[PDB]
């Protein structure tokens, strides 16, 4: 246990930070992932015709 | 009715050539999608092909009604010697019907590419308030702020 401490100073703050990314990231790709889906709606829902004589 | 019928379709040939009328024609259909609005006035070919002396009969019995018609007139006469002739004429009317249903509105796009045209008449429009709002007085003037123009004014 004393020696992962050496080489990680930071496995206290590296999970906290591992954590805290999760529910942002968890919690933003939705959303991004909706404001994509937002936009192309558009062509998501785009219809076409062809009417020459 | 069939004479007719062949000049109603000399016509939609026509109405191609009249493209600001392609225009509101398309954005009325467009807006007001899923509505009576979004026909057309003339309508379709098909139907112009297929319309009976009856569906015109039973069309004029039901809209040709004194409570929803209107008399108008101006110039030199007089407001008595025209209430006669209605009292005359239009006396053996038939004076005696669905309401409306609120046409919505819509945002959408259309767009019918030609590249083989001179130019392109466009049009771009939002939702109207209607009559009797009031806010329309000053909707008519910005639209006169905004004015027009077109390739012949010396200003």
């Amino acid at each position: 246990t004393f020696l992962r401490w050496a080489a990680e100073p930071e496995h206290d703050h590296r999970k906290r930070m591992g954590l805290k990314m999760l529910l942002m990231m968890g919690l933003l790709l939705p959303l991004v992932y909706a404001m994509k889906r937002h936009k192309w709606s558009v062509l998501k829902s785009r219809k076409l015709a062809y009417r020459p004589p | 009715i069939e004479k007719e019928r062949d000049v109603i379709l000399q016509e939609l040939q026509e109405n191609d050539t009249s493209m600001r009328d392609v225009v509101f024609n398309y954005l009325h259909a467009t807006a007001f999608q899923g509505t009576p609005l979004a026909q057309s006035v003339e309508g379709p070919s098909e139907n112009v092909r297929k319309l009976s002396r009856a569906d015109l009969t039973e069309y004029l019995s039901r809209h040709y009604k004194a409570p929803r018609m209107v008399l108008a007139a101006a110039g030199g006469l007089e407001h008595r010697q025209l209430l006669d002739l209605a009292q005359k004429h239009f006396s053996g009317l038939s004076g005696t019907v669905p309401t409306l249903s609120p046409c919505r509105f819509t945002g959408s796009q259309i767009c019918h590419r030609e590249d083989g045209l001179p130019l392109a008449h466009v049009a771009i429009a939002v939702e109207g308030p209607g009559w009797a709002h009031p806010d329309n007085v000053a909707l008519q003037v910005a639209n006169a702020i905004i004015g027009h123009y077109d390739c012949t004014y010396g200003g």
